[PDB]
């Protein structure tokens, strides 16, 4: 249970990184559409609150480690191959039991 | 900072003609991530710097 | 409408929730598959003959079924509700004892069995559990995930399938022809499974699953059951001679001793049915059967 | 950026623009560059400010992306 909420704080950490990243995008799209001199005081302020953002995200959170997982977390591919289950659970003192075979 | 993206790599040598043409001067910087061979990226130095007229030069 | 919730299971997790129009309750078991995918298999026919066909067919010995509905996804499943099983009377749960009560288990599991037969239908899922317990101690099959209409001839089909506790000895060498023995060979295990309360099987794989059954039972000679070097899947082990029968169970009769040697013969065609076992001398004594009022029920 | 510095240098002057033919030059060369980083190429930041920028997307992004 530790480890599946540390796995999950790191896509949630993974998610606001993302939309700090497409927040730069929508600035350099609308830069230049509606400014012809007078409008430049917001691209000054827009790094302070993207430094504040990590700022409050550095902080609360005890280092997670560096992995390449998705943020949304949806139908991931595993292999989609016949590769039954486990190397043929190979016997060594007291047989238990594994599951039967499905479709 | 607003952080951009590479456009197919090769892109890149009529870039450095056009910003120049206009007004604006480039600066590329530094920092890498490609074709290392010694060992790591911080090798084997005495930190104890001396000479003052190349340490004012280094800074600068 | 959610009542409650009940608990888990191989590929369809059992909900207690009450239907519509019907006052009965209904355990629906909903199979986890997929729906966002394109070009998606989706729902699985292995049980389509399961939900379409049952309501034709009408045996006290065979499970009951209403209605059916779904979408791809969430195919939820309209069955009668159980009170019991079976697991729970030998594993954990040791305090409910059944004293000469388990003649009553194996003379209306044949009779299920044996109307499934006449129809044309293999039930490809023994394992000790499915034999479900109403309130009046009805013995009810589960469910029909892995059913089959088959006919004279015998060909290749799948493997590797069935609960590696109960297999039979030739379809863990990857047999491509079966018989009536696939559904025959768990009845005995069942039946050894009341008597000493334990396991009588404890196999892992395929591979494991063959010590185990050839230790206690034997290996197969050429008088036994002939045709098994041919078979290219095939593993030479040792000369397995053969276990007694009557001195591993303590609490078991004479005439039990006949019909538990007939149901583990490693030969297919020659192995005991469900006809020729109900007119033997165990289900004809003056220990009669209980109909079900006086069978002990968990807690 | 080149405003910053014009304040100090009228201040120097005590009471006194200094002309201002070179008051409309101030607006030419900028600070801009490029960063080679994990994206094994480039990666376009220069500096905090903020003129650095504005005066560039009517060349480089208008031909390609």
């Amino acid at each position: 249970q530790e480890n599946e909420q540390r796995r999950l704080f790191i896509q949630k950490e993974e998610q606001l990184q993302q939309i700090l990243k497409r927040k730069n995008k929508q600035a350099f799209l609308d830069e230049l559409e509606s400014s012809d001199l007078p409008v430049a005081l917001l691209l000054a302020q827009h790094k302070d609150r993207s430094t504040q953002l990590e700022m409050q995200l550095e902080k609360p959170k005890p280092v997670k480690p560096v992995t390449f997982s998705t943020g949304i977390k949806m139908g991931q591919h595993i292999s989609l191959a016949p590769i039954h289950k486990l190397e043929e659970a190979l016997y060594e003192y007291q047989p238990l039991q594994i599951e039967t075979y499905g479709p | 900072t607003v952080s951009f993206e590479v456009k197919q790599e090769m892109i890149e040598e009529l870039q450095k003609r056009c910003i120049h043409l206009e007004y604006p001067l480039l600066a590329e910087y530094d920092f890498r991530n490609d074709s290392v061979n010694p060992d790591i990226n911080i090798d084997l130095k005495p930190t104890a710097v001396l000479r003052p007229y190349q340490e004012k030069s280094l800074r600068k | 409408e959610k009542l409650d919730f009940l608990g888990e299971g191989q590929f369809a997790t059992v909900y207690k929730a009450r239907d519509k129009n019907t006052n009965q309750i209904v355990a629906i078991k909903k199979i986890k598959l997929g729906h966002r995918s394109e070009a998606k298999d989706g729902i699985n026919r292995t049980a389509l003959r399961e939900i379409k066909l049952l309501q034709e067919l009408s045996h006290p010995n065979i499970i009951g079924l209403l209605d059916a509905f779904g979408h791809k996804s969430n195919i939820s499943l309209v069955f009668d509700f159980m009170e019991t099983d079976l697991e729970v009377i030998i594993k954990d749960n040791s305090l409910v004892l059944t004293p000469s009560h388990i003649k009553a288990y194996m003379l209306m599991t044949l009779q299920g069995l044996e109307y499934l037969h006449q129809h044309w239908i293999l039930h490809r899922d023994l394992k000790p559990n499915n034999l479900l317990l109403d309130e009046n101690g009805v013995l009810k099959l589960a469910d029909f995930g892995l059913a089959k209409s088959f006919g004279s001839p015998n060909r290749a089909y799948t493997h590797q399938v069935v609960t590696r506790w109960y297999r039979a000895p030739e379809l863990l060498f990857g047999a491509r022809m079966y018989g009536v023995g696939v559904d025959m060979w768990a009845v005995g295990c069942i039946l050894a499974e009341l008597l000493l309360r334990v396991p009588f099987l404890p196999g892992d794989s395929d591979l494991d699953q063959l010590t185990r059954i050839f230790e206690t039972l034997g290996t197969p000679t050429e008088e036994q059951w002939p045709d098994m070097c041919s078979l290219p899947d095939y593993v030479t082990f040792k000369s397995f001679p053969g276990i007694p029968l009557h001195h591993i169970f303590s609490a078991a009769g004479d005439d039990l001793l006949d019909l538990i040697q007939g149901l583990f013969l490693f030969n297919p065609c020659a192995r005991i049915t469900a006809t020729q076992a109900l007119k033997m001398k165990y289900f004809s004594n003056r220990p009669g059967p209980t109909p079900g009022c006086q069978l002990p029920r968990p807690n | 950026q080149t405003s910053d510095i014009t304040e100090y240098l009228r201040k120097l002057s005590k009471t006194g623009v200094p002309d201002g033919i070179m008051q409309f030059i101030k607006l030419c060369t900028v600070s801009y560059g490029k960063v080679k980083l994990v994206l094994k190429h480039n990666r376009y930041f220069v500096e905090s400010c903020h003129p650095d920028v504005i005066q560039h997307l009517l060349q480089d992004p208008v031909i390609r992306e």
